[PDB]
């Protein structure tokens, strides 16, 4: 079916008393294809993904994993960073390619953000250490992504602190550019809908649980009035979302 | 008392010891102790200033070039506007460009080391520093939330009553989650914020915005995180309802400020395009106009 999470039914919650969190997720999300997550604010957007880990505690429902559980890349919506170097951040207890870190470091355009570094590539950034921008904290934050050869990336929102030009360097180059050589598992939570023709399965929640999920024809077809309201949404009206 | 020299040379010279290491954090604490101070008292004398001081913000920004340090490059060039008291201005740019920059120089924080600026005539760096920060309000890009109670998180400084309180979550759109949690108020937001959303912490700090009543709200990169839809309904309620206010805004988004009044545009530290939105937007060759059309 090709196939790696396949979580069906999952009432999941945070707190261990109360309501819970979640509600009846039943999702699937393809091998080496890249899926897009939107919902709005406060509603499950980092819990589908926590709770995909495991972290949320699980009330019911059952999680099916498939190739217990690999290593795979994550960056949260907020960026946890190291007190190392800016090249042990990105590594992260790799070996170092030159080149695979080289072709990070030039999909994320991070390199006259390394320029303008006292040190360049070996400044102890953290918090013993110089602060950062948040933006360039976010970018380093992804640059430990997209790098561990884990094949199933957990991307969390990376477009907060960036701009238009730095993102469509995200969009177009990194993702979509490198995780189309191989077939990386790669899930992003993003409000900027402009990156919606870039999605091939698409999962839409609301309150907890999923609304839909399936690709933007579907959504296009079946869901058809959240579709009006991210055509609406994107400003581009007068065409047709494909 | 040879007993007494053979019991408590030991004692002698180990305190003498840990006496030294001790002795160590007061000569740290010595030399923490001895910071710089940011000077709070100002040059003019506080009897200028009424009650309203900013009741109608003319702030006209004249040879404005600023700094963060004494050893670095200006950040910002020489840049010029006459912003008007009804005026909502939406500043956009590149990132590395200095737009953020550019809201903390209301604020002074980052050094303005040459600029005459004023707001409602009279200067900025010519005041109290006190009364600068406490009639004037920010809403930063970091929600940054502090432990204790929500209504301690709105409302440090006790004085206001609910429905004010109620009344910005009400422009927040967040009075129906602040409902659903139990306490109706009074709830418990932990350290950081970590019971919510990034989403919902940054509405936090902006309905902790909205709950001082001055007359200029800033705005850095706060829709940054929330998302399309709360930010054209969010968009339209605090254009609704603060109509007097000269609204300045770090928009994250172009789609969102296309129907501010004029529009900053900076690029490496100075002004490239100062107009109308339509009216950069139909130049066609204005780097506002690429800004519309690589997002759309
Ligand atoms: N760490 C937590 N502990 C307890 N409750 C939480 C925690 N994180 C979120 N919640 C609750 O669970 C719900 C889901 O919030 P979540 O963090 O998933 O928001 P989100 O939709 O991922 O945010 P964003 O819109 O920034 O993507 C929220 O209503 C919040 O009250
Ligand atoms: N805390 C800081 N200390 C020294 N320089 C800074 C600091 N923050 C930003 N800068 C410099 O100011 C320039 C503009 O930064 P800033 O205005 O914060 O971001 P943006 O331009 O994205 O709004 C950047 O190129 C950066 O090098
Ligand atoms: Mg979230
Ligand atoms: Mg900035």
């Amino acid at each position: 079916d090709n196939c790696c999470v396949q979580i069906m039914g999952g009432y999941f919650t945070w707190t261990p008393d109360g309501i819970p969190t979640l509600s009846n997720i039943t999702i699937r999300i393809p091998r080496g294809q890249l899926t897009m997550i939107v919902g709005q604010v406060g509603c499950g957007k980092s819990s589908l993904l926590l709770a995909a880990l495991g972290e949320m505690q699980k009330v019911s429902g059952a999680v099916f994993w498939s190739s217990k559980r690999g290593p795979v890349a994550y960056a949260s919506q907020k960026p946890w960073l190291l007190n190392a170097t800016v090249e042990e951040n990105i590594i992260f207890e790799s070996p170092f390619n030159k080149q695979r870190y080289k072709m990070v470091i030039e999909a994320c355009s991070l390199q006259p953000d390394i320029d303008i570094l006292p040190h360049g590539d070996q400044t102890q950034i953290g918090e013993r250490g110089i602060n950062l921008s948040g933006g360039q904290r976010q970018r380093i934050s992804v640059a430990r992504a997209l790098y561990q050869h884990a094949n199933v990336v957990f991307l969390d929102d990376p477009f907060s602190a960036l701009d238009i030009h730095l993102s469509d360097h995200l969009m177009q180059a990194g993702i979509l550019e490198l995780l189309r050589d191989d077939k990386r598992t790669v899930v992003l939570v993003t409000h900027k809908l402009q990156y919606l023709p870039h999605a091939d399965w698409i999962i839409a929640m609301k309150d907890g649980t999923i609304q839909r999920e399936g690709t933007l024809k579907d959504f296009q077809r079946s869901e058809c009035q959240l579709f009006e309201h991210w055509k609406t949404l994107m400003n581009r009206q007068d065409q047709e979302l494909e | 008392y040879a007993l007494m020299v053979s019991n408590y040379l030991n004692w002698m010279v180990r305190n003498l010891a840990d006496m030294e290491l001790q002795l160590g954090a007061v000569k740290r604490i010595h030399g923490l102790l001895k910071t710089e101070a940011e000077s709070y008292e100002g040059l003019l004398a506080p009897s200028l200033i009424p009650k309203n001081w900013p009741d109608q913000g003319k702030i006209q920004i004249q040879n404005l070039s600023v700094r963060y340090d004494s050893s670095l490059k200006p950040v910002l060039k020489h840049v010029n506007a006459l912003i008007a008291p009804g005026q909502k201005i939406g500043i956009c740019g590149r990132t590395g460009s200095g737009k953020s920059s550019f809201s903390l120089a209301f604020f002074r924080m980052v050094d303005t080391f040459e600029g005459h600026i004023i707001i409602d005539g009279i200067d900025i760096a010519k005041l109290p520093l006190h009364t600068l920060r406490s009639r004037l309000s920010i809403i930063l890009q970091d929600p940054v939330l502090f432990s204790g109670t929500i209504r301690f998180n709105l409302d440090p400084e006790r004085k206001c009553s609910d429905s004010t309180l109620w009344e910005a979550l009400e422009i927040a759109q967040l009075k129906l989650v602040v409902k659903a949690l139990p306490g109706g108020l009074d709830a418990i937001i932990t350290e950081g914020g970590e019971n919510f959303s990034q989403g919902q912490r940054q509405l936090f700090c902006l309905a902790r915005a909205f709950v001082r009543k001055t007359s200029i709200f800033i705005m850095d990169e706060a829709t940054a995180s929330i998302d399309m839809a709360t930010e054209n309904i969010l968009q339209k309620v605090v254009m609704t309802a603060f109509a007097d206010r000269t609204v300045v805004t770090i928009a994250h988004r172009v789609h969102t400020i296309l129907s501010a009044d004029l529009v900053i545009v900076l690029k490496r530290g100075a002004i490239l395009e100062f107009d109308k939105p339509e009216k950069l937007l139909s130049r066609k060759d204005s780097v506002f106009a690429s800004f519309v059309r690589a997002d759309k």
